[PDB]
């Protein structure tokens, strides 16, 4: 169950709502008016590192199952997605 | 309290926790028997209970050095509830939100818990960052410092005390920092006792 959900779930959940745009159309009076734009940020594959720990002084490096007890941490491992910022413009269309 | 019966200097004292009294070791003499347990005291008020079906969990805990004084509580959805009241009820506490200078300086918090989360500090870290800067802030030895670069110093102030290393560099590039401005407001709020 939790491996089908790593595998493949996770990245189905960062893809369906996944990409949200905004758009900041002008009043059309003239220059500094007369600009509509619409602004992209897209959601593409997604990474999970293998279990680590950010400790106090900078250093992240690979956490064990017997340290997560002993010093009371999560077991827990990284998530990392692929961001894309796009930007478009048009005049008083296209 | 010190014992009547006898009166040395250092009061040789004893808490007789499981027996329920506070009794004199030298004497023998029990000067109170109403003793309360405060660490099962202190869970009426921090608890597990998130649901609110526990009858123990009947206060709430708060942070007098940095929330101050504001005591409140949430309108909010229960069981039966016609969303309506719970619009109009938060509509009108909108209009009675007339707040402070000071009262909306608590949104410079809002701006260090954004910066910490985003800068994966812990939360030791903020209020400590939070603490420093509700000290500072006012300050004539800041005068008109670069208020940007005032809370960003209290940030590297909260995370030498909390022992979590961060570079200056490290928080000059989480918000924006004039190098020569962010080093000098960092050494008003350090002489600020
Ligand atoms: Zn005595």
């Amino acid at each position: 169950s939790f491996n089908q959900f790593v595998d493949y779930t996770l990245q189905d959940i960062i893809c369906e709502d996944s990409t949200l745009i905004l758009e900041q159309l002008a009043q059309h009076t003239t220059e500094s008016d007369n600009i509509s734009r619409k602004y992209e940020i897209s959601f593409g594959k997604i990474y999970v590192t293998k279990p680590m720990v950010n400790e106090s002084d900078g250093v992240t490096h690979a956490l064990y199952p017997q340290e997560a007890r002993l010093r009371n941490l999560t077991y827990s491992s990284g998530l990392f997605v692929d961001v894309k910022k796009r930007t478009y413009e048009a005049i008083d269309e296209l | 309290l010190t014992c009547p019966e006898c009166k040395v200097y250092p009061p040789k004292i004893v808490e007789r926790f499981s027996e329920g009294d506070v009794v004199c070791a030298l004497c023998g003499l029990v000067l109170s028997d109403k003793l309360v347990d405060t660490r099962s005291e202190w869970r009426t008020f921090s608890n597990d209970d998130h649901n609110g079906d526990d009858p123990s969990r009947v206060g709430e805990a708060s942070n007098p050095l940095l929330d101050g004084n504001n005591l409140s509580t949430r309108i909010g959805k229960g069981e039966t509830t016609d969303m309506r009241f719970t619009k109009e009820l938060n509509k009108a506490q909108g209009k009675n939100v007339m707040d402070k200078k000071d009262n909306e300086v608590q949104a410079a918090f809002a701006k260090i818990t954004m910066l910490c989360d985003a800068a994966e500090l812990p939360k030791i870290v903020k209020d400590c960052a939070k603490e420093a800067y509700k000290l500072c802030h006012d300050e004539k030895t800041l005068k008109g410092k670069s208020m940007e670069s005032i809370m960003a110093a209290s940030i590297l102030i909260g995370c030498r005390r909390a022992e979590v290393a961060r570079t200056f560099k490290e928080i000059q590039s989480l918000i924006h920092v004039k190098t020569k401005e962010f080093g000098k407001t960092l050494n008003i709020m350090k002489n600020i006792l």
